[PDB]
């Protein structure tokens, strides 16, 4: 299962 | 930024036997950027129904893809993989050799 | 033996119109299990292995939500990085991200990873301890300061050390018939003559899983690397892998050369020799 909830923007 | 040319391997999924069905593979790897053109050729002509794997990459960030199609080899038919990419001046053709 | 779960993501900008091309793929070991392609019609995370098909709607909804979130973050990033690097709007650029976890024979966490690249070059990656970052240049350092202030490492570490591992074990158990099975290489040697004094011996390994394998040549019981060619391990297309190793030898001296094959599916390494 993917990392969540929402990858931090660069 | 960096441009890396693709390495190409042309081969069969199963051991090659004339007149018996199999799958012809063209594996392209080590390239960057991702945009690439890969055709499978039968007697120098482009084979129309060719599928490919979902783009992925190695640790060094270079990409790899597998292009493939069913085929029934024969003693007379010649097969090859033709690849074009920004790093190539002219398309590169790698003939299928059953010994490799 | 050891196992791993890894996800790969690639976003390529389309400067003249629209959002980037985004392709996400997930693997358990050397087995692709899920994919998302922004150009595909479903706009859903899709199964690529039979054992993941049993997961229910809740899982597919979750994965689709998260993967779309990953695509939007890369969308924003492509613009942000374009600015960090003072680049124009005319060219296409790439962002690549890979993360996942490794576990031992006991299935307990071994190590975690989260690497990110811009235009094929290192950008930022989480260090082995999963508590700090490695930024390659001043732009990546700006991202590092953002990530430190937003405590991104803590979040990831919890995912890598826990969640990732938990899901990997679930997958190994559900896909045991194939995921926990090792397929030993089917081996054979071929011989080829180019002239009257030189011949090539080729040692083949087919239909093996996992992909890791070691093919080596010896001459009179001593390792021989000179005059050898080893091709990159390649996929057969049916989930297994292939590889060969060749040695050039004086014709007539073939019997002095031996090919040695090492693989998880072989209880003992095997040796091949060319008979007359």
């Amino acid at each position: 299962a993917l990392w969540g909830p929402d990858p931090a923007a660069a | 930024m960096i441009q890396r040319t693709p390495k190409i391997q042309v081969y069969s999924r199963h051991p090659a036997e004339n007149g018996k069905s199999n799958f012809l593979n063209c594996y392209v790897s080590g390239f960057h950027p991702s945009d690439i053109e890969v055709d499978l050729l039968k007697n120098g002509e482009r084979i129309e129904k060719v599928e490919h794997s979902d783009l992925s990459f190695s640790k060094d960030w270079s990409f790899y893809l597998l292009y493939y199609t069913e085929f029934t080899p024969t003693e007379k038919d010649e097969y090859a993989c033709r690849v074009n990419h920004v790093t190539l001046s002219q398309p590169k053709i790698v003939k299928w050799d059953r010994d490799m | 033996g050891s196992h791993s779960m890894r996800y790969f993501f690639t976003s390529v900008s389309r400067p003249g119109r629209g959002e980037p091309r985004f392709i996400a793929v997930g693997y358990v070991d050397d087995t692709q299990f899920v994919r998302f392609d922004s150009d595909a019609a479903s706009q859903r995370m899709e199964p690529r292995a039979p054992w993941i098909e049993q997961e229910g709607p809740e899982y597919w909804d979750g994965e689709t939500r998260k993967v779309k979130a990953h695509s939007q973050t890369h969308r924003v990033d492509l613009g942000t990085l374009r600015g960090y690097y003072n680049q124009s709007e005319a060219g296409s650029h790439t962002v690549q991200r890979m993360y996942g976890c490794d576990v031992g024979s006991d299935w307990r966490f071994l190590r975690g990873y989260h690497q990110y690249a811009y235009d094929g070059k290192d950008y930022i990656a989480l260090k082995e301890d999963l508590r700090s970052w490695t930024a390659a240049d001043m732009a990546a350092q700006t991202t590092k300061h953002k990530w430190e202030a937003a405590h991104v490492a803590e979040q990831l570490r919890a995912y890598l050390e826990g969640t990732c591992v938990e899901w990997l074990r679930r997958y190994l158990e559900n896909g045991k018939e194939t995921l926990q099975r090792t397929d030993a290489p089917k081996t054979h040697m071929t011989h080829h003559a180019v002239s009257d004094h030189e011949a090539t011996l080729r040692c083949w390994a087919l239909s093996f899983y996992p992909a890791e394998i070691t093919l080596t040549w010896q001459r009179d019981g001593e390792d021989q690397t000179q005059d050898t060619e080893l091709v990159e391990t390649r996929p057969a297309g049916d989930g297994t892998f292939q590889k060969w190793a060749a040695v050039v030898v004086p014709s007539g001296q073939e019997q002095r050369y031996t090919c040695h094959v090492q693989h998880e599916g072989l209880p003992k390494p095997l040796t091949l020799r060319w008979e007359p």
